[PDB]
């Protein structure tokens, strides 16, 4: 029984669908700069303070997810709005494994 | 023009009175307050909302609670008890204390009157923003125990920034203002105002007669605020995970952090509803946190907290000699004062005695130094 109700929620996380677009977006240009940096170009000592630079931006990447994160955990979706329920989870998973990447990125570089 | 400005340990507001009444000034962000942070980058630097969107990424040159700081030597007992926790350096500048940062690569030392005035300069823009004229006066407020150090470092900070301090007021002075008790007539009123903030808890007790106006006694708890009552309802959530999941959660920080998120935006929500619902979808181990608390639940599980608010406010009394059948006034300041319980324990200790509530309490400071700097002005 659609409702006019669950397409304001759809549409909210539709919105947020597109934000983690963009923070993914920024964790592959990271990714790809990582490998690039890593791939030997600078003396030590100066890629430690480029791949510092990434660790950082890979921090605010992490700190972007969780403010997603904390305004998805705003939605109060009754049972029945099984489509909305599907998004939001669906995108929390996400947003879980895209910060996976993160981790397994900041754990390795800057110390 | 004219300004008055609530200096805050957490967050700043800045009023002026215009038309008859006072504008709370938004910042560029929308709000109504701005966080009093102070972020340091390769590349620039942050005040306000944009330093405290950051402190995760830079936690190390991101300053904050530089009013524990101001106007203090480096051994006062507050200065060395807040160190401990402050992800900053204080540093020791033959006895006072200057906070050292990374600025642009360079590492930079700064006096909290710096920090201060960097604030300052943000809530002076702000107000410019909002009116389209040059802002240089201001009223700026302190808290009522602040010594003659603190006050004059305070005003220091204005003046750094610009600013042409009027006066500087205390906090309670202002907020009773802002209700109009120095226009009340003839015999003496005394006022006890009841702040109780996000992280500290401040009482007061002032005498008022003919618009005039005494300290008489200063109390407090100067760690007690909001933040306990959102652990008291973290603790019970993870209680209830460990119940129905067998998990514990309290290791994985983004899962606590999510919930203490849920917890803080609930409490705000049982001030004006009688049951908050929470919904995180995979919070841990892949599992749905789905639950809801009652005003009553939440009421109980700070019961120690909310009562214990009464220790300072029988001890103020004590100290300024007065029976507390004697106040007159009540008026509550600081954002955790909606919580009804906390303004039913304090009516209930006024034998029934009625509150001033009516000014947003986030807002009341600088509201009431607004009102006095035009005065001034
Ligand atoms: N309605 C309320 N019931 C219980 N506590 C409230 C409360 N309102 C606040 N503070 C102000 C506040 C208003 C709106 C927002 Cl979005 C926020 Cl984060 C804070 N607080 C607490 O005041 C302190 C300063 O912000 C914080 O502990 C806040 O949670
Ligand atoms: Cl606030």
């Amino acid at each position: 029984g659609n409702s006019p109700q669950e397409e304001v929620e759809l549409k909210k996380l539709k919105h947020l669908e597109k934000s983690v677009e963009k923070i993914a977006d920024q964790l592959e240009e990271l990714n790809k700069e990582l490998t690039g940096i890593q791939q030997g170009f600078l003396p030590k000592d100066l890629q430690a303070e480029a791949l510092c630079k990434l660790d950082r931006r890979v921090k605010a990447t992490i700190e972007q997810f969780m403010k997603i994160l904390e305004e998805i955990d705003t939605l109060i979706l009754p049972e029945n709005f099984k489509d909305s329920r599907l998004k939001r989870k669906g995108l929390v998973k996400k947003v879980q494994a895209f910060l996976a990447e993160c981790d397994t990125v900041e754990q390795n570089i800057c110390q | 023009p004219a300004v008055g400005i609530d200096l805050g340990t957490t967050y700043s507001c800045v009023g002026v009175f215009q038309h008859g009444k006072v504008e709370i000034i938004a910042n560029d962000q929308g709000n109504r307050t701005t966080p009093s942070y102070v972020a340091f980058t390769d590349t620039e630097r942050l005040i306000g909302d944009a330093a405290k969107n950051q402190v995760a990424m830079n936690p190390t040159n991101t300053v904050f609670d530089a009013k524990r700081l101001i106007g203090r030597r480096f051994d006062d007992a507050v200065v060395q008890s807040d160190m401990k926790h402050w992800p900053f350096m204080v540093v020791n500048d033959a006895g006072r204390p200057k906070v050292q940062v990374e600025y642009k690569g360079e590492t930079k030392s700064f006096y909290p009157e710096e920090v201060s005035s960097m604030v300052l300069t943000k809530m002076k823009e702000i107000a410019e923003a909002y009116l389209g004229k040059t802002v240089t006066n201001a009223v700026v407020t302190v808290p009522a125990y602040f010594n003659d150090s603190q006050r004059q470092a305070t005003k220091d900070a204005g003046t750094i920034a610009g600013l042409n301090v009027l006066r500087i007021i205390n906090e309670p002075t202002a907020a009773a203002i802002a209700y109009g008790l120095d226009k009340k007539v003839g015999a003496e009123r005394n006022v006890l105002i009841f702040d109780l903030g996000g992280g500290t808890f401040d009482v007061s007790i002032l005498t008022i007669e003919d618009g005039i106006f005494e300290v008489k006694s200063t109390a407090g708890d100067t760690h007690l605020g909001g933040e306990d009552f959102d652990n008291r309802m973290v603790n019970h959530f993870i209680a209830e995970f460990k119940r129905k999941h067998k998990k514990d959660i309290s290791e994985n920080k983004r899962a606590v952090r999510r919930l203490r998120t849920a917890c803080e935006r609930a409490k705000r929500t049982l001030s004006s509803s009688t049951q908050a619902s929470i919904e995180i979808d995979s919070l841990y181990e892949g599992i749905d946190f789905y639950t809801s608390i009652t005003r009553a639940r939440f009421e109980e599980l700070n019961a120690d907290l909310f009562r214990g608010t009464l220790d300072p406010v029988e001890k103020a009394l004590r100290d300024a000699k007065l029976d507390k059948s004697q106040i007159h006034d009540i008026v509550l300041v600081g954002g955790s004062t909606r919580i009804p319980k906390i303004q039913k324990l304090l009516q209930d200790f006024f034998n029934g005695k009625e509150l001033n509530k009516s000014i947003n309490p986030d807002e009341a400071v600088a509201y009431g130094a607004a009102v006095q700097a035009a005065i001034l002005s």
